[PDB]
Formats: C-alpha cells, structure tokens, sequence
C-alpha cells in the first residue's frame, strides 16, 4: 500500500507472498519448531533405602 | 540401574506426533495469528484437524505465546526455529523438540517494481560469504546462556541423601543415651 | 581396558613417589617412625586393599599425604568399576535392520545382498509397486 | 508342511510329538529329493505339518477324500511371460489349480 | 570424579558430620569405663575417615562399647556413601555425550597449522565454490591446502578413514549425506551440522529470462505442500542420523584423570607446607 | 601360618577384606598376597560392573 518501501524483519519466504512482493535471497535459513517446557534434573532418589 | 534409568517424560516428536495430529482438549498448541505458519496449515488439507485446535488458541504475538508456555497455559508453540532456539538458549525452562519442517528462510520483502532487488540480494550474498552474517549470528543469536539440554545425569544432592545424614545424627544421640547404659551396667555388674 | 597403558604406569609410578615422601616426611619430622619398606607396604596395601602393612604414618604431615593417597586410591578403583560398567552397558552390537525404509536397503550397494524367493507373493509385491523398483 | 522320504516298506515313518499323540502324516507324490531340474520323476513322500493337520480337519468335517501331491514346478505362483506370444500364464500351485 | 555429590554434600559429609562424629567418638571413649595408646581426636579422624575410603588404611579402633557402636554407625554411612559414589559415577559415564575436536574454520588449527602439533592435513576439492570462499577470505589458509587437494568426495572420504587427512572442507549438503550413509558412523561434521557461508542450491536460469519468476513460485509451492520434506527422507537421510549414537565407551586416559592427580599433587604440596610449618614451630 | 590361614586370608581378600585375617611375615609371601589382592580388586570391580 506504499506505507513502506521495504520490509526488514523475520519475514519468511512464502508462495503467497512471493506472488505480490519479491523477496531477496534469504539472510537466515531456518525452519519451524515446537517450543515446550523443561524440567531441572533432581535425581528423584527419596532416600538411601 | 536406578540412576541410569531414572529418565523423565519424553516430549513431542514433531508434527507427525499423534498427540497433536489427533488432539485432545488437555493438550493445547497454538501459533501466532496472521503469520506464515497459518498459511502453512491453512493450505495443507492433511493438517486440517491441527488448524482448528490452533485457531481458538492462536496468539496475537510470539512473545505472548512463549510466556504462556512459561506460565503452563500453553503446552506447544509452533514458530520459527531461529527465534525459538534463541528462547531455549536463554531461558532454561523451555526446550525446542522435534525436527525442522517448512524450511523457508527470512527475506527482505520489496515491491516487484523496486530497483533495489538486484542489489539487495547481492549485498546479502556478499555478507554471507564475507562472514558478516556470522557476526550478526554471534552477537545476537549465539549466546547459549545456561547449560545445554540433554539426558545428562543428575548430581546427588542433599535432598536425596538426607536420611543417611540424620541416621548418623541419630546414632550420635542414641550413643548419648547408650553411654549411660554402659556406665550403669558396670556398676550393676 | 578401563584405563590405558599410560594411566596404569602413572598410577603404579605414583605408589613409589608417595612411599618415598611418607618415609621422608616421617623420618625428618621435628616432633614408630615409618621405615622405607613399611612406607612401601602402606602405599601398595592402601592401593590394593590388602591388609599387608600395619604401619600408619606418624608425623602430622605424612598423615595428610598418607590420607589423600587413600582417597586417591578410592577414586581409582571407583573409576575402574564405573568405566567397566559403562563399557559393559554401552557395548552395543552392530545393531540390526528396520523395515523396508532404511537407506541400507532402500538403495542397494554391491556389498549388501538382500533377496526373496523367486515367483512368489514377495516377487509380485515389489514388482507391482513403482517406488520399490530399485 | 514338511516333506520327508518314506520308509523302505513304502509307508510313513512313525513318530510322535512331545505330548504323546502321533504326528498325522499323508503320502505326497511330488518330485524326488532332487530339485525339479533333475529328470522328471515323482516318487512318494511323507507330508505333515500345520496345513496337512488342517486339511485332515477339513476332510473330516466336510466329508471329502483327498490325494495330496507336491508342486511339480516347486514355485508358489506368479504370472509370467510366455515365449514371445504376448500372453501371461501362471506357474506353480496357481497354475496347477487353474 | 567430582560430578556426583553436590559440593554442599561433601562439606556436610566430611567437614560437619566427620568432625562431630570424631569429637563424639573421642568423648564416648572418654567416659567409657574400659577405655594400647590412648584414643585421641587425631586417631578418631584417621579412623573415621579411612572408613569412608574403603577401610584400606591401618586404623586404631576404640575399646569402649558405645564408641564401637558409633564407629559402626559411621561405617554404615561409609558403605552408603561409597556405593552411591560409584553408582552415580557409573551413571555419569554411561550417559555421556561426545565432545568434538575442532571449533570451525576460525580455529587456530586451520589459520595457523604450522605452529602446532604435527601439521593439520585439511584440503578441499578445487574448482568449486568452497575453494573460492577460502581463496578470498582465508587467503593464508588457501595456500596451505594446496598440498592436500583431493579429486572428489569419494577419494577425500577414503583419505579421512586411512589417516592421510583429518579434516575435509566441503559443502554441507554433500557432507551431511556422506556422514549419514557412512559405515560405522565414524565420519562426523563439526558443530553437529554447523555451516559457514550459508547459501543454497539454486537453478541457474538464463540471465534476464521470464522463467525465473515461475520457477521461483513453483519451488516455493513444494515447501508449502510438504513435497520437499518427503524428498529429504527419501533421498538425503542416512542411518547415522539416529539418536543414541553419541554415547560410546572410552578408555580413561591421563587427561580425563588429571584431576585426581592434581589433588594428589596438591597433597604433596600441602604436606610440605605443614612439614616446613612444623619446623617453624620448633624454631 | 597354616593352610587354613592362607585360605581364610585369600577368601577374605576376595570379599572386600571385611573379615579378620592373619597376614604372613615373609617378604616373598606378602608379594603373593599383594598379587592376589590385586586380583580381588579386579574381580569385585568386574562383579559389580556386570551386575
Ligand atoms: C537399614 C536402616 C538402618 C541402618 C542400620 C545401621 C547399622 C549400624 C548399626 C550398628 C549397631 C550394632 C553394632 C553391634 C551391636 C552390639 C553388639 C555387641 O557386641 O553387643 C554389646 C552389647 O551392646 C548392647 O547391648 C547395645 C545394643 C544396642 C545397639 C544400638 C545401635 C543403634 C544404631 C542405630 C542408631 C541410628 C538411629 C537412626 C535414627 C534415624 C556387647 O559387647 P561388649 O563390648 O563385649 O559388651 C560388654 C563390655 N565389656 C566386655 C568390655 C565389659
Ligand atoms: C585399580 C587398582 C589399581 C592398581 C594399580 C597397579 C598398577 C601398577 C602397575 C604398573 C605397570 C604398568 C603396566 C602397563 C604397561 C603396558 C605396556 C604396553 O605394551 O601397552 C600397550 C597395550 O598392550 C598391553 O595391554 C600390554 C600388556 C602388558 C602387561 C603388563 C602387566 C604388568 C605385570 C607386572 C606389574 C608389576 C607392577 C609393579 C609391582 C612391583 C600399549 O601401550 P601405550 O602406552 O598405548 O603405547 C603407546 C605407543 N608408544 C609407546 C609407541 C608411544
Ligand atoms: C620423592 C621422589 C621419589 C621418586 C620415586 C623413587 C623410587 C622409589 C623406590 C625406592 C626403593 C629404593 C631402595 C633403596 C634402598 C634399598 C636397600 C635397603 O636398605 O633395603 C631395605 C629397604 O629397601 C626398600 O625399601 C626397597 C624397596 C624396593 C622394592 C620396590 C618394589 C617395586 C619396584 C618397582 C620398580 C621401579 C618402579 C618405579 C620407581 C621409580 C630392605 O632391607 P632392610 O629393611 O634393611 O632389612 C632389614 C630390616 N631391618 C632394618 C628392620 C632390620
Ligand atoms: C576426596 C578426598 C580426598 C582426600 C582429601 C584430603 C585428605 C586429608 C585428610 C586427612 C585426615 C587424616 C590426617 C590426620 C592427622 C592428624 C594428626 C595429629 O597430629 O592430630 C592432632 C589433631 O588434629 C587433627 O587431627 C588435625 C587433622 C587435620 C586434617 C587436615 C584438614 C584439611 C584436609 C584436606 C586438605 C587436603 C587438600 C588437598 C586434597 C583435596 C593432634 O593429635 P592427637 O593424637 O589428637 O594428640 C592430641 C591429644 N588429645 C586429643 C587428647 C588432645
Ligand atoms: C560366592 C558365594 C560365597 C561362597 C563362600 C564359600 C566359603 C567357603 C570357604 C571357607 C574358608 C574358610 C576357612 C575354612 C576352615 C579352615 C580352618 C581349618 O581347619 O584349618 C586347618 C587346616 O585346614 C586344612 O588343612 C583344610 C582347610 C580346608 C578349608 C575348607 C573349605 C571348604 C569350602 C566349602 C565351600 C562351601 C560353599 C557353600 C556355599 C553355599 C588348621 O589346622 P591347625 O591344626 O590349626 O594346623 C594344621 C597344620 N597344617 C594344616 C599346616 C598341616
Ligand atoms: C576436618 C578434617 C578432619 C577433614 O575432614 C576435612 C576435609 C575437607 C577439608 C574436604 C573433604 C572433602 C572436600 C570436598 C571435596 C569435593 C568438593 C567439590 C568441589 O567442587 C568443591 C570443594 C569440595 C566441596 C571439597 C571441600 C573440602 C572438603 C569438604
């Protein structure tokens, strides 16, 4: 819409977006992951018995 | 055997994991609204059941959704590895699980009529070969903060071995109540 | 196996270094004193966990080195046991082959030879499939 | 289905399982101990196993009599190429049943 | 060896529990009618503390009945402590992870190979993009790899196995595939997949042609449809990409156990500090 | 130092030396006990590790 002459952001290269705008060569190669929670180790040993 | 086999719960394995491919209300996963992840799941007919379970929980930002996982209000967050792997490196209560899917890089968008498109790409390829973009990786992405996440063993701590400390303490007190028996026994005998 | 040849030597050569100082610190203390042979029996007996050698160090200094060497020998044996268990637990075989998906079988190599019975259902299962033409 | 050569007298060698019940055997008439690549010769043999013990049950329950003979070809069954005639023919058990 | 037993436990075991036990044992004996030289606090310590270390040392047990019971209680602690030291030590070494040898192209082994151990032997297949990058950026490195130039990936992998080379610099995609397909999983890529000068594989369409946009759009459709995720498993995966392949056995060397020699090497130092100090008390 | 003392001594060494023993007095008779006490260290380490 003319509000910006460029997009400098983590904007992934897509098929739909490529039809309307021209992406540069990627400056960062990556993919999609899943983020989940973590636990600190405890050894879960109740006692010496 | 206990210490070696004392392993915690295994996490998700990826999109192919049956836990989220056929979801349940007790396990909620979502992404950022109006992003590339949305049009990835939208255009994929096979990943249709995943979309609706994500639609109602879809967040408005990546910072909000990451905080939800820290707040236990979200159990999974599908997002760019280059960003999630930064949060996992910094925050020691989050871990990225699964294999990369939809390997599409980050690009500098411009309009199709732009005169800079040729020079922008060349100025990015040059920065890749010159090692400039590895500097920007070092100062911004490569921190690693705390220790790496793996199946590493847990050092035995006080909470584990506290019964054997009080047993020795209890044996000191019992001896105090047993020295009197020894002294009295000699007098009796 | 748990150690290597050099670590066997250094542990063995460390007995005779500790034995000598146990003798020298005890002999030249300012305040029964450990003879040279009795110091050797101490260093070896502590390492081998035999009862041979009834003479502990006398001087205050020779009881520090005489007692670290008892803790050093504890860790040497505890490491041998632990590195034996790691070897025995982790002594994996050459693994095996999964179903018809692994690259070891999905694309052939000259050394590898896999085959079925001629003119059977297996023959007209692989022949019928178009992905399993290689 | 096991295939063992018959005894000298022409019948089947007598043997029993661990429990004590006798192994049920039938007389096959397949090719010799040598492969069918040898000159054609069908000598009687002794057959027993899962399928024969299942066959005897079928024969008893449905009241039919049977004569067993091993495949002359030695194959299981597939559709192959005739000698340059653009036709497909079966072989083995499938080509014997049809 | 220090990995079990968080440092609070060691201090509680042998600074607090050992002293309080020794002073109690030495006081349990003091009041015993029965209680050979006299039992002292330097004999309770030498006894209570050799018990922890598998009793191998000579000792001098007490004579009182309630003094022997306390020593027996401690000797039960010494059984539990030593059993749980070895068990966690074995656990700490059964589930260990592989530590690499080279940080990357910025390592001193590459930039300055001569002023090191017997010189590093790294080389690359010439006439390619990898040789071009090394020619421009690492100009001093490039002249060093001229003597170790190979003819192909297949030949270069052979020299790594025999020992003629110890580092092959090449494309990530080819090297990752070779590592996965390798027999024995004895060829690895440093960084567990670290990539320098990150570029991709393209289709070199003719300059200023109308097909570039359509090919770009067609490729990006494969990513969205997941077609490119299937080709990686069909064509590029290997058998060495499985997990649990980074946990193996290891002979203990001097380097792994140099920590247990420094404490012994510091005992010799500390003993000589006390040995000199005692002479400074006689004056 | 009879043959019933050597047996009691060599058995106890195999079993972590916890039992009272009666060591010999000869110099060459202590090298053998030390050689055996090295075997007893290897056996017990090998028993526990495989266990
Ligand atoms: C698995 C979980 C538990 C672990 C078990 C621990 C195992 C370690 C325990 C070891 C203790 C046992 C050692 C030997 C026992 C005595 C044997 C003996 O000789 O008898 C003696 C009598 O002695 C008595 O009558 C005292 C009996 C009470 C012992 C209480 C021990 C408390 C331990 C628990 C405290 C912790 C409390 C914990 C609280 C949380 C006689 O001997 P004597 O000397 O000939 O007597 C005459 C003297 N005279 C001849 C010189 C004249
Ligand atoms: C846990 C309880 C603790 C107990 C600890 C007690 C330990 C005290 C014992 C210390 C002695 C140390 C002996 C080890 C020497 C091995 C040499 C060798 O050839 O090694 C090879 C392996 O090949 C072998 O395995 C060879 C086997 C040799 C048998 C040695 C038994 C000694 C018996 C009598 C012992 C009498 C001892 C003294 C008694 C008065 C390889 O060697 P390398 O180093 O890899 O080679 C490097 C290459 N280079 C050379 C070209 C550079
Ligand atoms: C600080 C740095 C130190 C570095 C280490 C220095 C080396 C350390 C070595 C030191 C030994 C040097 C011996 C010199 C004196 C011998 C003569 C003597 O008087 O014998 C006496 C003592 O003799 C011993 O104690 C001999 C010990 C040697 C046996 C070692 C076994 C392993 C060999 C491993 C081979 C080499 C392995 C590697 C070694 C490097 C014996 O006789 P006696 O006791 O008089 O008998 C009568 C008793 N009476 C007096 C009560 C009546
Ligand atoms: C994994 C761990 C490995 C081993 C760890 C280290 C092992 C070191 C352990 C050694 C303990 C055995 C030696 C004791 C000798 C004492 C003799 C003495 O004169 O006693 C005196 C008492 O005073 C003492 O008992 C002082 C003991 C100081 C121990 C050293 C502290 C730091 C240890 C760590 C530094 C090492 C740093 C480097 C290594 C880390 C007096 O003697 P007495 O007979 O009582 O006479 C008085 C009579 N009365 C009581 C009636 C008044
Ligand atoms: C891994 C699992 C645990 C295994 C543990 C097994 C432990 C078993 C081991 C036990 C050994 C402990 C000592 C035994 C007794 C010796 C005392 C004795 O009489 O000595 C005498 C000598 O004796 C002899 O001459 C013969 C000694 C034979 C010992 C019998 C062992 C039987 C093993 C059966 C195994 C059964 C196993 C059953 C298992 C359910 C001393 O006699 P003296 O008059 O003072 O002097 C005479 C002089 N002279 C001898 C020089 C001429
Ligand atoms: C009072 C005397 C009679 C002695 O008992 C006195 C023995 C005592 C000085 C020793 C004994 C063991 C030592 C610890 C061993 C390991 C570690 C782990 C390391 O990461 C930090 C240091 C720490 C906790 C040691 C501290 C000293 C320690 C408790």
């Amino acid at each position: 819409s003319g509000q910006a002459d460029m997009i400098v952001a983590p904007l992934t290269i897509n098929n739909e977006r490529a039809q309307y705008i021209e992406f540069s060569k990627p400056f960062k190669y990556q993919g999609l992951t899943i983020l989940v929670k973590k636990e600190i180790p405890r050894s879960t040993l109740d006692s010496f018995m | 055997a206990f210490l070696v086999l004392d392993r915690p719960e295994e996490r998700i394995t990826g999109i192919n994991d049956p836990r989220l491919r056929n979801p349940s209300d007790k396990f909620i996963y979502a992404t950022v609204k109006q992003s590339s992840v949305d049009i990835y799941f939208r255009r994929q007919v096979e990943l249709s059941t995943m979309y609706r379970h994500m639609e109602k929980h879809n967040y408005e930002s990546a910072a909000e959704a990451i905080q939800a996982v820290r707040d236990n209000k979200l159990h999974a967050f599908i997002w760019d590895s280059a960003v999630l792997e930064f949060e996992a490196s910094q925050k020691c209560d989050l871990v990225t699980t699964g294999e990369l899917f939809f390997r599409s890089g980050f690009g500098i968008g411009m309009r199709k009529d732009s005169p800079w498109k040729q020079n922008v790409s060349l100025s990015i390829l040059k920065s890749h070969e010159n090692g400039f973009m590895e500097d920007l990786d070092k100062t911004w992405v490569r921190y690693q903060e705390c220790d790496s996440r793996s199946n590493a063993p847990a050092t035995l701590t006080f909470e584990n071995m506290a019964g054997v400390f009080m047993l020795v303490a209890g044996g000191i007190v019992a001896g105090i109540f047993l020295i009197f028996i020894e002294i009295a026994y000699k007098r009796h005998k | 196996q748990p150690f290597q040849s050099t670590l066997w030597l250094l542990v063995g050569l460390s007995v005779h270094v500790v034995a000598v100082m146990l003798y020298l610190l005890d002999r030249f203390s300012p305040f029964d004193a450990l003879t040279l042979s009795s110091a050797m029996w101490f260093s070896w007996g502590v390492l081998l966990n035999s009862g041979i050698g009834e003479g502990a160090p006398r001087s205050f200094s020779a009881r520090i080195l005489g007692m670290v060497w008892a803790g050093f020998a504890m860790i040497i044996v505890a490491s041998y046991t632990a590195n034996l268990a790691a070897f025995l637990v982790l002594d994996r075989p050459e693994e095996r082959i999964t179903g018809i998906n692994d690259p070891r079988l999905r694309n052939p190599s000259d050394k590898f030879i896999y085959a079925t019975v001629k003119q059977s259902s297996v023959d007209i299962y692989f022949r019928r499939q178009v992905e399993l033409s290689t | 289905v096991y295939v063992k050569p018959t005894l000298s007298d022409g019948t089947c060698k007598e043997e029993f399982t661990v429990n004590g019940d006798p192994v049920k055997k039938v007389i096959c008439t397949g090719p010799n101990d040598t492969s069918p690549g040898s000159p054609r010769h069908t000598v009687p043999q002794c057959c027993y196993g899962f399928c024969i013990d299942l066959l005897i049950k079928l024969a008893r329950t449905m009241n039919f009599t049977y004569e067993v003979h091993l495949v002359a070809d030695g194959k299981f069954g597939t559709q192959e190429r005739v000698n340059n005639s653009n036709k497909k023919e079966w072989n083995g058990m499938m080509g014997e049943l049809l | 060896f220090l990995e079990p037993f968080s440092a609070d436990v060691w201090v509680m075991m042998f600074v607090m529990l050992l002293i309080v036990s020794a002073v109690a044992v030495f006081v349990f004996e003091y009041f015993s009618p029965v209680g050979g030289p006299s039992f002292t606090i330097g004999k309770a310590i030498w006894l209570l503390w050799g018990l922890v270390f598998n009793n191998s040392v000579p000792v001098q047990n007490p004579k009182g009945t309630t003094s022997k019971i306390m020593v027996s209680v401690w000797a039960f602690f010494a059984v539990i402590f030593l059993a749980s030291y070895t068990a966690n030590l074995a656990a700490f070494m059964i589930q260990e992870e592989y530590v690499d040898q080279v940080s990357g192209l910025s390592d001193k082994k590459f930039q300055r190979p001569n002023d090191f151990s017997p010189p590093f032997r790294f080389g690359t297949v010439p006439n390619g993009s990898t040789e071009r990058n090394i020619r421009n950026n690492y100009a001093e490195m490039h002249a060093y790899m001229g003597k170790f130039n190979q003819r192909g990936v297949d030949d270069a992998l052979l020299s790594l196995k025999t020992g003629k080379l110890d580092a092959f610099i090449y494309d990530a995609a080819v090297l990752n595939y070779m590592a996965g397909r390798d027999e024995g999983c004895k060829l690895v890529t440093i960084g567990s997949g670290k990539v320098f000068a990150s570029t991709g594989y393209g289709i070199a369409i003719q300059k200023d042609s109308g097909w570039k946009r359509q090919v770009d759009l067609a490729i990006l459709q494969l990513f969205g449809d997941g077609e490119m995720e299937e080709l990686e498993a069909l064509w590029l995966t290997g058998i060495c990409h499985n997990e649990k392949n980074e946990v193996m056995s290891s002979q203990l060397d001097i380097d792994n156990m140099a920590g247990v020699f420094y404490m012994l090497g510091a005992a010799m130092a500390l003993s000589l500090i006390t040995f000199i100090s005692e002479h400074l008390f006689y004056w």
